[PDB]
RNA sequence: GUAUGUAUUUAUUUU
RNA sequence: GGAGGUCAACAUCAAGAACUGUGGGCCUUUGCCUAUAGAACUUAUAACGAACAUGGUUCUUGCCUUUUACCAGAAC
RNA sequence: GUUCGCGAAGUAACCCUUCGUGGACAUUUGGUCAAUUUGAAACAAUACAGAGAUGAUCAGCAGUUCCCCUGCAUAAGGAUGAACCGUUUUACAAAGAGAUUUA
């Protein structure tokens, strides 16, 4: 249906324009489903049309907030270590393709060139024993029996060794003030006042 | 013939009323019957 | 096919979602051809879309690396104030902006702190989730926006057309009924016909 | 025929423009119509020659 | 509402035999091809494993008014076309009854609403040179007749039916408002 | 019998060598909702085709016929479909049978499955007119024999006559030397459409003649429906034959109509 | 300096 | 029968600090009084989301040729 | 094709295989829609000009219409959107004066 001139496609063609009133939508559905840093590839399902009309990723991400703020302590680190290393940091241009160049299809060149690895982090097997096996699938468990729930993925349940692991390493990005004495005219109230 | 009469589930993307439609009409104004409007130049046209 | 279907075949969308005309515009082909605040602000939003995943299309090709990826991306979600100019359209976006402006700074100079002047980052959450609430806060007004847009590329547009009293056109009303509302009396003054 | 303006617009030769079928009666006309007919297929038959 | 309301008026031959029928409703239609308004339209396949798919072409305000089936375009009681039961009906009588139907477009379309229903409505080579040609009878008549007691170009202007065929057998066989001459070089 | 009911039809065209989609300018731009061409104005396209159908050569036996469709497949009626055998809808020339199928349903729609609708066109075009029967085809533009003028008019007539007969039954052939066209009426309102979707935009003489190698240039015989026939006589004649069948069908209102008593 | 409007029939409709 | 599902349908989720059923007494079904049983989810720096957007009307402003588009507060 | 079961033959010793048969398991898609000339986009180009109230040059709001166009629009524009600027005879009488005809 890319190709498009024929008469048989004069349904197909009133249907996309119905599929305008959704698009908006879909790029939502699209873009909150990022790989994010450290995935390589990401695998979501998506609901087509059987026209081609329109393509909805359909998931929604789940991840559970303490594992989660680690993954990200986890690269945060390795970033601020890969800043001060190297020497010239080029940031890449934009837009990434010039107008002239049709985007190219999944199918014939992309499959085939194979990742060229993320972020991830160097770790530890003493630290970090416990979290070091897990830490990085794309969803840390789609299952584990006893750690979480199953693969329709709510309500974790861990453990201590591990959550202090967690504890450890997201210490780039906790709040780690303990002092509800602290906030004294910075709670809400007083702001409202 | 007997029937049973199910309506066809849409196709949500497509037109929903294919044939709907804004145009314009007039339209006649059809009846039998009357309404006899039933009531009850001298000095007047002086006056007004 | 939008396009095509107002009978516009001489404005032009490249593969970014730029709209050129190339064909210098008689007038009368200016005013068929204005679009909608709608069908551009939507135009906007897909050049957003591709553009980041065309920095993904990229690094999985290979061609950067997943350093580079981390910043890209960051660095669209802040420039967005540059690379496309969504907010000619719904300049209530200009919070974003100013928002994303903000959250840079702070995800500076916490990683800055102790290393660099430089252009090496990798920390894109706290954009990411902003941009994507401001799309949460769009897609009702689209779906409606859009909606008309498209019923009335095929049903053709409302044939009554009342309109209401206003700023402007008001004397021409309150004096239009003044009028007719002596003639009544003094239609009823008068003796007979 | 001078084409169109609105895709709707009237020829109005072509057929009776808004047609008010008179009214009911009692009084039969009926027989009137065919000196109308008479009368008009006269005419027009007149002008062509 | 009320479109659904006047139901469906649907021929008892063509709507096919079979005891029980389903048919969809789809509530704004095709437009008439008469008055260009929107109605319900009913598909259905008469039967269950037909191939054809029957469509209603026009209003329960408009096959109302001729009193004609939705789908046929029958008469409902006589199974006949318009331009005919006018016609019978012109007939006896004498002269009357023609429904006169709607050029432009607003005509038609208004025309459409008022309920008078319509006069039909209103009360339900070897050169072979044969001539004499009658003037009103066909081709498919003469070399009709031909098969049937056993190729052409004929000229009606001149009446001179001009023929030819394949071989002499159908000579002696043919022969074995007549001219018969048969006639080549 | 042994021509058409015997042997299973065959396949004209190999869908690769099926015609170029995207008619083919007109003008700068080609806009993908319709399918056209854009900007400025030149004539208009009408072309021959490089096709037509072959009559008793690829007509037979279908799929449709095994299954029993009705209406006549038209891109066989341009001896253009590429379906072979395979195809529902029918290919061949209507007999008087088939006729005898269609014939309850033909009141609204055509022989080709297409729904008739009920003004005609500006022009006395393409598909039917439900409120009217027509059996009659005006021809025009018969310089789609080129421009080469075949020694008598007559030649005209022996070709109209040559190709339009094969297709069926007919009545009549009244060519116009004064103004160019033909007049041509049939029995079956069926075959009527069929010749006439056929038939459009041809050329002529034989396998080969003359101009026979560029004959593919040419504009193409338009074939349209006919209008009333000013003169009395065709027109006396027309209300007989409507009397006469009247004069049948009494005969059925007496039938149902008398054993309803 | 312009909007705006108008016509752009080529392919023979029966005596 | 057990475990699961990035499966569906149907109920219910902002209130007298608050739900429901039932026994008994009185008025005349509601309603009041008394006795009894059971109460998942969500609430006290108050709430289904230790998250965070958009729209409409109405007033107050702010840019200030006019309108979309807007500046920043409130009520609904 | 699975499975239950029967019968037969063979293997066998109640089985492994083959044949036959009974039973159960599984049960009516899709089409408003054919594939470019002949069932309907609209601009552009050529020629003809080339912006209401006025004596003239402009801001403008409206009003009616079986005209609509752009715009998300109940906003506002589209020459103040365009069309309007034309053709026009009977509820018909009373009084007086002269000519003509008649009881
Ligand atoms: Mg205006
Ligand atoms: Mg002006
Ligand atoms: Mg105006
Ligand atoms: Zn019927
Ligand atoms: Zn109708
Ligand atoms: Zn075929």
């Amino acid at each position: 249906h890319s190709d498009m001139a024929s008469k048989m496609y004069n349904t197909d063609k009133k249907a996309f324009l119905g599929a305008l009133k959704y698009l908006p939508h879909a790029i939502l559905k699209l873009l909150e489903n990022m790989p994010h840093p450290w995935e390589q590839a990401k695998e979501v399902k998506v609901l087509y049309h059987t026209s081609g009309a329109i393509t909805f990723v359909n998931e929604t991400p789940r991840v559970i907030e303490p594992v989660y703020t680690a993954q990200w302590s986890a690269t945060w680190i390795a970033m601020r270590r890969e800043k001060r290393d190297r020497t010239h940091f080029k940031r890449m241009r934009f837009p990434p393709f010039d107008d002239d160049e049709p985007p190219l299809s999944y199918e014939q060149h992309i499959e085939n060139i194979e990742p060229l690895d993320p972020i991830n982090l160097p770790l530890d097997s003493q630290d970090d024993e416990y979290v070091k096996d897990w830490l990085y699938d794309s969803r840390p468990l789609e299952e584990d029996s006893k750690k979480v729930n199953g693969t329709s993925y709510k309500k974790w349940s861990f453990d201590l060794p591990e959550m202090s692991n967690l504890y450890r390493l997201s210490t780039p990005l906790r709040d780690e003030v303990t002092d509800k004495n602290y906030y004294y005219l910075f709670d809400k109230k007083s702001f409202f006042n | 013939h007997h029937i049973e009469v199910v309506s066809k589930q849409m196709d949500p993307l497509l037109p929903r009323f294919v044939g709907k439609k804004a145009r314009k009409v007039v339209a006649p104004t059809e009846n039998d019957e009357v309404v006899p409007v039933l009531h009850m130049g001298e000095a007047d046209p002086n006056e007004w | 096919l939008l396009i095509h279907r107002k009978g516009l075949t001489y404005l032009h969308l490249d593969y970014n979602f730029n709209l050129k005309p190339t064909k210098t515009l008689t007038t009368k082909e200016r005013k068929k051809s204005r679009l909608g605040n709608s069908f551009h602000l939507m135009r906007e939003l897909l050049k957003m879309m591709k553009l980041i995943v065309d920095t993904h299309v990229q690094f999985r090709l290979g061609n950067v690396d997943a350093f580079q990826l981390a910043d890209g991306i960051h660095y669209i979600l802040n420039h967005i104030g540059q690379l496309t100019g969504i907010y000619r359209y719904k300049y209530k976006v200009m919070h974003q902006i100013r928002a994303c402006k903000d959250l840079k700074h702070i995800i500076y100079y916490k990683f800055n702190k102790n290393l660099g002047k430089g252009p090496g980052c990798g920390f894109w959450q706290p954009a990411w989730r902003v941009w994507l609430n401001f799309l949460r806060g769009t897609i009702p007004l689209l779906e409606r926006y859009i909606g008309n847009l498209i019923t009335r590329q095929f049903e053709g547009r409302s044939n009554e057309i009342v309109k209401t009293t206003t700023k402007q056109r008001l004397d021409a009303y309150y004096d239009l009924e003044l009028r007719n509302s002596v003639m009544d009396d003094i239609l009823e003054m008068m003796p007979e016909s | 025929k001078p084409k169109k303006k609105y895709g709707t617009d009237i020829d109005y030769n072509e057929d009776i423009v808004y047609e008010q079928a008179p009214m009911p009666g009692i009084y039969d006309t009926s027989t009137e119509d065919r000196q109308i007919k008479k009368k008009f297929e006269q005419f027009e038959r007149k002008v062509n020659r | 509402d009320e479109i659904n309301e006047p139901p469906p008026n649907i021929c008892e031959q063509c709507l096919g035999d079979e005891a029980n029928i389903r048919m969809t409703k789809i509530p704004q239609g095709s437009e008439c091809k008469i008055c260009t308004l929107p109605f319900t339209l009913y598909h259905f396949k008469t039967s269950k494993r037909s191939n054809n798919i029957i469509k209603t072409l026009i209003c329960v305000r408009c096959a109302t008014q001729r009193n004609i089936c939705q789908c046929c375009m029958l008469d409902s009681r006589w199974h006949i076309p318009i331009q005919l039961r006018d016609h019978l009906i012109s007939l006896v009588n004498e002269e009357n009854v023609m429904t006169e139907e709607a050029k432009n477009d607003m005509m038609k379309r208004f025309l459409s609403l008022k309920n008078v229903k319509l006069g039909g409505a209103q009360i339900t080579t070897k050169s072979f040179f044969l001539y004499n040609i009658d003037a009103s009878i066909p081709e498919w008549k003469i070399t009709d007749t031909v098969s049937q007691l056993l190729s052409l170009i004929v000229n009606h202007k001149a009446k001179c039916g001009g023929l030819r065929f394949q071989s002499s057998e159908l000579g002696e066989r043919f022969v074995s408002i007549f001219i018969i001459p048969w006639s080549s070089g | 019998m042994t021509s058409w009911r015997d042997k299973s039809a065959k396949v004209q065209v190999k869908e690769s060598e099926l015609p170029s989609s995207i008619p083919a300018q007109t003008g700068l731009t080609f806009n993908i909702w319709y399918n056209k061409w854009s900007q400025g104005f030149a004539g208009n396209t009408r072309f021959v085709s490089p096709f037509a159908l072959q009559p008793q050569l690829h007509s037979g036996k279908t799929r449709g016929d095994n299954d029993g469709q009705l209406f006549f497949c038209l891109f066989f009626a341009k001896g253009m479909c590429c379906l072979g055998p395979k195809c529902e809808y029918l290919h061949h020339i209507p007999d008087e049978e088939d006729i005898g199928k269609l014939a309850l349903r033909t009141e609204v729609l055509d022989c080709f499955g297409r729904e008739k609708f009920a003004d005609y066109r500006e022009d006395m075009g393409g598909i039917g007119s439900f409120r009217k029967k027509n059996k009659t085809l005006y021809v025009g533009g018969i310089d789609g024999a080129l421009n080469s003028k075949h020694l008598k008019p007559a030649q005209i007539e022996s070709r109209i006559r040559f190709v339009f007969s094969r297709l069926g039954d007919i009545d009549r052939i009244r060519y116009v030397e004064s103004k160019n066209c033909g007049f041509v009426k049939f029995k079956y309102q069926a075959n009527a459409e069929f010749a006439k979707e056929a038939m459009s935009n041809q050329t002529l003489l034989l396998p080969s003649d003359k101009e026979w190698d560029d004959r593919r240039e040419g504009t193409g015989l338009l074939v349209k429906w006919a209008n009333e026939d000013p003169d009395p006589a065709a027109q006396k004649r027309l209300q007989e034959e409507l009397k006469l069948e009247s004069l049948n069908m009494m005969v059925h209102l007496i039938n149902n109509n008398t054993n309803s008593a």
